[PDB]
């Protein structure tokens, strides 16, 4: 019986495929005049159409790279496979859809970088004392989770400029604590101290030589330090294949963008590295504090997991900042940083407990749908993320792509990647809208109105200019 | 809508002077409109940045401007067994300028001050100071209400109560039609922020050079607090005046506190005695709600309306992501004694990091349709990030949600085109209010003339 | 402390004159000085502050000047109300210190005094006392020296003097000298004299009486 | 208008104490500094001390450390000066001073509070007539007011009738008791042709004695 392929009354093989993914075309010469050429493939073979002349593309999905997931992240020159498959070939005809899957695993024994960024204003003096052994203490507990650990250290105070900085008497510039009965360091914005190294005793012996400074206003310039520790890849030393933890410890509020105007500073933050050979942030007194949006861009660009380790008096403050900066973790720090060790371990477990898919370079005509198989084989429709995971667990996502019409460019490629992961899945799409018989067309055919048309796929088409 | 973007007028200052950081229209005793421009990084006598003020006569060609001279020398007075010191290096004279009658008030928010008594001191801190000038007569006067003579030890004993040492008075400024100068000091009371008010005529009559510390009995400052919601709130970052209480004899104050309540930001409307009438709370933290405030009646009901800028607002976009664009809020004053409700209209920026809402200028009635209009700046907006100024026309229900005209920066990148704005003055005397736009990054000011509607 | 040496102690001048009062300090005070006025029998009025600034309400004929440790107060064209006292005061250092004071007096032609001596009253002598009064009324200038003589010999113990301010009418001065003795000591002698020394006469003006004799 | 209104004149005994007041009129006492100044005819003007009524902090000339104690109450808008262990040298006029514009100036002054320290009791005067000796065209009479306390005394001639041609000299302290004299001049044909009487009143002791001048 008649269907949508015949009742549409198409004019060519290309238009026949555009009607429905079920329509096929017969390019055979020996075909009755009344018998239509655009019908189901079953009906075409039923009407003695040559099987070679039948044009009927089928949407498929085959894998090109299918590395098995890694059991261990240790060893290798980062030959770890966190996503499977890594590349598939996708073929779609107009208005059709095809489905494919992707597996994501939080690999066990994955290398970890931890850069300890520490408020060193005067109220953190007792915090310095209780972390002198933190380097070796942290190595023992992280040894249970990873075999490739690297740790570093940096410190901040505030912008060394009035009114944040005491500028009288001249003695107060070399020693801000002059009016008390103690000595503290001259004021500094942010200074790098120790590049990410696996020699944990370098952390202890650097911390034992640090000391606090003193500024006037409770909000501090830690966001200046978060920016530099993020965009100075080579100086801090983030490894390409490792989880990047930035531990931000403070007990006070933080300065934000446009606060710098109270120090005559109006130039916006450029998001570039400005820490030179002296390991000090040189644009501290000429460039304003960064904004939350600019911090988020650089944190996501460098795959940095920011951790707000703040005291209870400002937890709600930084818990709210963390909601405006996705991927950020908050932990309650003691008044002397005595619990920062367990705070770091808890944050690291909280960081690798989630898998969230992200799409890049998806064409306009395509639309995706996702399913989550978290926990024990429990399907969750319309979801592209899982939570509550542990190290070594594996989740899977069933994906379907639906194309709208037929685009101009017949070959494109997009990417599926979990948030923070190194590996990804590359989907090479090919839009099969045309017919193979079009490649052997006859322009100026003498079968078609005395050379006024083109004979392709067993029919006559109006040539160029008509 | 009817501003001319083809034939502009350009004024310019020295290189690196940040000429155009602040601007205002100035009418002399005859009504001839000029343009006062602040350049907070102008070199002084010691080849050091002290700031400067320029008084530009109106010329369709523009060009260079003469200087409005002020005393840039540091002052020292040994009196009452004490030593009073003023420090004008990097004071930023011209970081804010404002004109009232035939008087110009230019302020140096970062002018420092210190009092030495034997081995003790009051700590060298930025109290700020404003310079006042009557150009035609040559009269000069200063106003620095946050200067004190209390030594550092006393502030520690009182837990830093009533500490005005870091006021930075003149950070923002405005003058009531009665002639009362109102200065915003966002560092007063240990960065809570305060407001300082004093009649202009009394500042002149009470001032004598060299005194440094003198009483202005008719002045009136705001009050300290113990409320942690005001801590580091920068009360007075932006200031404005209007009529919000129904009484036409009283003048109300509008104050911006962009970090109020742990960087939530707020704007408060007060009477002349600093008693709060309303408080507008911010919508998003660190958005700097209250960076700029503007007062004008946009819907033509005779009641002043309020506009608040939040240049760092992050708009919600697809896939649970945020994009910093900035946002402007419009509040319409309700009929009679009632509280300002929710915003009547939200205007959101489009360019990432554009800082839409960094400055809001009332234009008056631009197209002469009966409703006053406004201009909003995005100093790093536009498709090129060079900066944009957008015009929104008033209507019976408030403001149009879409701009009637967009001004692209004629300056190179980084000029901060739009960082300062000022309108509602007909400078060429053609019956249409015009717009002056500052761009301190390029040390220039562009004048847009309004033309009959096409 | 800072010594304030004001000069002159007094001056005789006329209306419309232009006069200058000076004030020297023991050290430099850099214009941290004020001038004061005290009209006869009344309180203080502020004239100048910080060396040159007029107090609100003060006429423009007053004018201050000086620097370092030397300053001046100048009155152009004196008015009748300007005849009063004037003090300088420094406030550069604590404690504040004042000057000695300058008195402006009306100038007029010299005038010899009118002397009159008075023996003790009958009422006083009956009570046990004895006072010999000697008035010296209406004279100019103010400088004058009285001298009591008992039996031709000077007496200095028991003299009580009193001077009036410059008279509002004739701008002269007057003086009252009173010698008080006991009734017994008064009758040991006879002659009683009060001599007056003035620049109007090289010879002293003398008036005297004799006890019992009349 | 700025007006400083001080307490009335005080009459006290040595070794006792007195507390002067200085009430602010037309302004708030808390605005500026408030100084205290002492005035004596010989010693001139002396600076006692100052106070900031906003906080109570004070400064003193070391010469007065002990006797003088400056305080202030912003409630009554008043500043006080207390003097203890009084002596005859404390007898002086005391002014409270505040500046106009300059923080450290001395521009506005109160009317001044008189203080008299003495152990003398309320004593009535002894009026004596002064008649000339046993000639010219002008005659001069007198009147001796001796041994009264405290001040003042009013003296007239013929009950205020004869007012012109008179010189009433200032009182003089004579061993804890004051002494005053007055002279009057007329023509020869007036006296003893017309009666001339010396009218004296001492309201402290409530006495109004009159002595007619009689020739010798
Ligand atoms: C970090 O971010 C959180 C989340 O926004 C902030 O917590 C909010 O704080 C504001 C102000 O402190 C709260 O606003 C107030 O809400 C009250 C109603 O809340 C009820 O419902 C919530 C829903 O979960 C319950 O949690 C809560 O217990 C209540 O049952 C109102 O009563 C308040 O109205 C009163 O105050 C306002 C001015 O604040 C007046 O205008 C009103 O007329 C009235 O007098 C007010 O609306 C908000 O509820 C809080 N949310 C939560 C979830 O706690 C933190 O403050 C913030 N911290 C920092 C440091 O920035
Ligand atoms: N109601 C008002 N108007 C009002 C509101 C707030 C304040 C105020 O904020 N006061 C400071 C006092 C103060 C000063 C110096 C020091 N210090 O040097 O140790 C420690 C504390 C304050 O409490 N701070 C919080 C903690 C702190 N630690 N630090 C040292 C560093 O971080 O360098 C600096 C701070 C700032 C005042 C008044
Ligand atoms: C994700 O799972 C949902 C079910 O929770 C799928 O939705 C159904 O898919 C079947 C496929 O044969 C259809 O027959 C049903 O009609 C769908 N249910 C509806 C539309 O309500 C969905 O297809 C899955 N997607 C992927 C990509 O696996
Ligand atoms: C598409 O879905 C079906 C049923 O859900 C499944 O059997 C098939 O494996 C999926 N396609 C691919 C390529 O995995
Ligand atoms: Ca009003
Ligand atoms: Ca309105
Ligand atoms: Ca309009
Ligand atoms: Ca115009
Ligand atoms: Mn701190
Ligand atoms: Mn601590
Ligand atoms: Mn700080």
């Amino acid at each position: 019986g008649p269907n949508i392929c015949t009742t549409r009354g198409v004019s060519s093989c290309q238009q026949c495929l555009a009607v429905s993914p079920m329509c096929a075309w017969c390019s055979d010469e020996a075909l009755p005049l009344g018998s239509p050429r655009c019908d189901l493939k079953e009906n075409l073979l039923k009407d003695n159409c040559a099987p070679e002349s039948i044009e009927f593309p089928v949407s498929e999905a085959r894998v090109l790279e299918d590395r098995p997931l890694s059991d261990k992240g240790s060893g290798d020159s980062s030959q770890v496979t966190q996503v499977s498959p890594q590349r598939i070939a996708l073929r779609l005809r107009p208005d059709d859809s095809k489905n494919f899957s992707i597996q994501v695993r939080q690999v066990e024994d994955y290398p970890v970088d931890i850069y300890y960024l520490m408020d060193l204003s005067y109220s953190m003096k007792d915090d310095l004392w209780s972390i002198q052994n933190l380097g070796t203490k942290l190595a023992t507990q992280m040894r249970k989770l990873t075999s490739n650990l690297r740790i570093g250290f940096g410190a901040f105070v505030d912008k060394p400029v009035s009114p944040y900085m005491y500028i009288s008497p001249p003695e107060a510039l070399e020693n801000p604590c002059y009016d008390m009965k103690t000595t503290c360091l001259p004021m500094f914005g942010y200074k790098h101290v120790l590049t990410l190294t696996d020699q944990v005793t370098r952390f202890n012996e650097e911390v034992k030589k640090q000391s606090v400074s003193r500024n006037r206003d409770a909000p501090e310039g830690g966001f200046d330090a978060i920016m530099q520790a993020t965009v100075c890849d080579e100086k801090i030393g983030w490894r390409n294949d490792a989880s990047h933890l930035l531990v931000f410890t403070t007990d006070a509020k933080t300065h934000i963008a446009l606060d710098g105007r109270l120090a005559g500073i109006v130039q916006p933050n450029d998001g570039q590295c400005h820490v030179g050979s002296d390991n000090h942030y040189s644009a501290s007194t000429t460039m304003d504090y960064p904004s939350l949006g600019l911090m988020t861009e650089k944190l996501s660009q460098k795959n940095i997991n920011l951790i707000f380790a703040v005291t209870e008096n400002v937890v709600n403050l930084y818990q709210n900042y963390s909601e405006l900066i996705p991927g950020t973790t908050v932990g309650v720090l003691s008044m002397d940083s005595s619990n920062v060790l367990q705070l770091i371990v808890d944050a690291y477990g909280k960081i690798r407990s989630k898998v969230e898919l992200e799409v890049r370079d998806l064409p306009e005509e395509l639309s995706l749908s996702f399913n989550a198989t978290c926990l024990n084989n429990e399907v969750i429709p319309g979801l592209k993320s899982c939570m509550g995971l542990k190290i070594g667990d594996t989740v899977s996502f069933s994906i379907e792509a639906k194309v709208r019409g037929c685009p101009q460019e017949k070959e494109k490629s997009f990417t599926i990647k979990p948030v923070g992961f190194k590996d990804s899945l590359i989907v090479q799409v090919t839009f099969d809208c045309d017919c193979a018989c079009q490649a052997q067309a006859e322009p100026n055919s003498h079968r078609c109105n005395n050379g006024n048309g083109t004979f392709e796929c067993g029919v006559c088409r109006c040539g160029p200019g008509w | 809508l009817n501003l001319d973007p083809v034939q502009l007028t350009f004024y310019a200052g020295p290189n690196g002077s940040q000429f155009g950081f602040s601007l205002d229209f100035h009418k002399d005793s005859h009504g001839r409109v000029a343009i006062v421009v602040g350049a907070p990084r102008t070199l002084g006598p010691s080849q050091e940045e002290t700031g400067g003020v320029f008084l530009c006569p109106w010329r369709a060609e523009g060009g260079q401007c003469p200087s409005l001279l002020f005393d840039l020398r540091d002052e020292t007075r040994n009196v009452g067994s004490q030593t009073l010191q003023t420090f004008k290096a990097r004071q930023g004279l011209g970081a804010s300028v404002v004109s009232w009658s035939d008087v110009i008030v230019a302020c140096a928010p970062w002018q420092h001050w210190n009092v030495l008594e034997k081995t003790e001191e009051a700590e060298k801190t930025p109290v700020g100071s404003c310079f006042l000038a009557q150009p035609e007569s040559g009269r000069r006067a200063e106003y620095s209400p946050c200067r004190g003579n209390t030594l550092s030890r006393i502030y520690v004993e009182n837990d830093f109560s009533w500490d005005k040492r870091y006021c930075e008075a003149g950070f923002s400024s405005v003058v009531t039609q009665a002639g009362e100068l109102v200065l915003g000091a966002p560092g007063g009371y240990y960065f809570l922020g305060l407001l300082a008010q004093a009649p202009v005529a009394d500042i002149f009559s009470s001032y004598r050079p060299g005194i440094l510390l003198w009483h202005v009995s008719s002045q009136s400052l705001s009050f300290d607090s113990s409320n942690p919601e005001y801590f580091d709130g920068y009360w007075g970052y932006s200031v404005a005046v209007g009529e919000f209480d129904g009484d036409l004899n009283t003048t109300e104050y509008v104050v911006g506190a962009p970090t109020w309540s742990w960087t939530l930001g707020a704007v408060e409307i007060l009477d002349s005695y600093y008693q709060r009438l309303h408080r507008l709370r911010g919508e998003q933290m660190a958005s700097y709600f209250g960076h700029s405030v503007a007062v004008t009646d946009v819907n033509g009901d005779g009641r002043h309306d309020l506009l608040v800028g939040a240049p760092l607002y992050m708009e919600s976009r697809a896939d649970r992501k945020l994009a910093e664009v900035g946002r402007v809020y419009l509040f319409l004053q309700p009929r009679g004694p009632h509280a300002l409700g929710a915003p009547s209209l939200l205007l959101t920026g489009t360019q990432l990091y554009g800082r839409f809402g960094s400055a809001i200028a009332p234009l008056g009635d631009l197209d002469r349709d009966g409703y006053n209009d406004i201009a909003v700046a995005a100093p790093y907006g536009g498709p090129s990030g060079r900066g944009q100024v957008l015009v929104f026309l008033g209507q019976s229900e408030g403001l149009r949600s879409r701009p009637s005209q967009v001004l692209d920066s004629p300056f190179p990148t980084g000029s901060a085109f739009g960082f300062s704005l000022r309108g509602a003055v007909d400078i060429d005397d053609n019956g249409y209010p015009d717009l002056i736009v500052g761009a301190y990054g390029a040390n220039q000011v562009a004048v847009y003339r309004a033309q009959p509607v096409v | 402390d800072i010594l304030m040496t004001q000069s002159p102690s007094s001056m005789s001048v006329s209306l419309g004159d232009t006069v200058s009062i000076t004030c020297h300090a023991s050290q430099g005070i850099s214009s941290n000085i004020g001038w004061l006025q005290q009209k006869p029998g009344k309180s203080f009025m502020g004239l100048i502050y910080y060396g040159t600034n007029l107090v609100d309400g003060v006429p423009s004929r007053f004018s201050g000047s000086g620097s370092g440790a030397d300053y001046s107060l100048t009155i152009s064209s004196l008015d009748s109300e300007d005849f009063a006292d004037y003090y300088c005061v420094q406030y550069a250092q604590l404690p504040y210190t004042f000057g000695g004071g300058t008195k402006l007096e009306i100038k007029r032609a010299d005038a010899a005094p009118t002397v009159s001596i008075f023996p003790p009253s009958s009422e006083q002598l009956t009570s046990g006392g004895a006072s010999v009064v000697c008035f010296l009324n209406n004279f100019y200038p103010k400088d004058i020296n009285v001298k009591w003589k008992i039996d031709g010999s000077e007496r200095q113990n028991g003299v009580l003097n009193s001077w009036t301010d410059q008279d509002s009418k004739d701008s002269t001065y007057s003086m009252s000298s009173t010698l008080t003795l006991t009734k017994d000591e008064y009758e040991r002698h006879n002659s009683y004299t009060c001599e007056a020394t003035h620049k109007t006469s090289t010879s002293p003006i003398v008036k005297s009486f004799n006890r019992n004799e009349c | 208008e700025v007006q400083l209104q001080q307490s009335g004149a005080e009459l006290v005994k040595p070794g006792a104490s007195v507390k002067l007041s200085c009430t602010a009129s037309g302004f708030n006492i808390k605005d500026t500094y408030v100084h205290w100044v002492k005035q004596r005819p010989e010693q001139g003007l002396e600076w006692i001390g100052r106070i900031d009524p906003a906080n109570g902090y004070t400064k003193y000339d070391p010469k007065f450390q002990g006797k003088a104690t400056i305080t202030a109450d912003t409630s009554s808008n008043t500043a006080y000066l207390q003097l203890s262990s009084l002596t005859s040298e404390d007898t002086a006029v005391y002014y409270c001073v505040r500046p106009l514009y300059d923080y450290y100036a001395m521009d506005y002054w109160g009317q001044g509070t008189s203080v008299t320290v003495s152990s003398a009791k309320t004593t009535a005067p002894s009026v004596y007539p002064l008649a000339p000796v046993c000639t010219g065209s002008s005659v001069t009479l007198g009147c001796l007011v001796k041994g009264y306390f405290p001040e003042p005394v009013t003296l007239t001639w013929n009950s205020g009738s004869l007012s012109s041609g008179v010189h009433t000299f200032p009182a003089v302290l004579q061993s804890d008791l004051y002494t005053l004299s007055s002279s009057v001049t007329v023509t020869s044909s007036t006296w003893p042709s017309q009666s001339i009487t010396c009218n004296v009143a001492h309201p402290a002791s409530s006495t109004k004695v009159d002595k007619k001048i009689e020739p010798r």
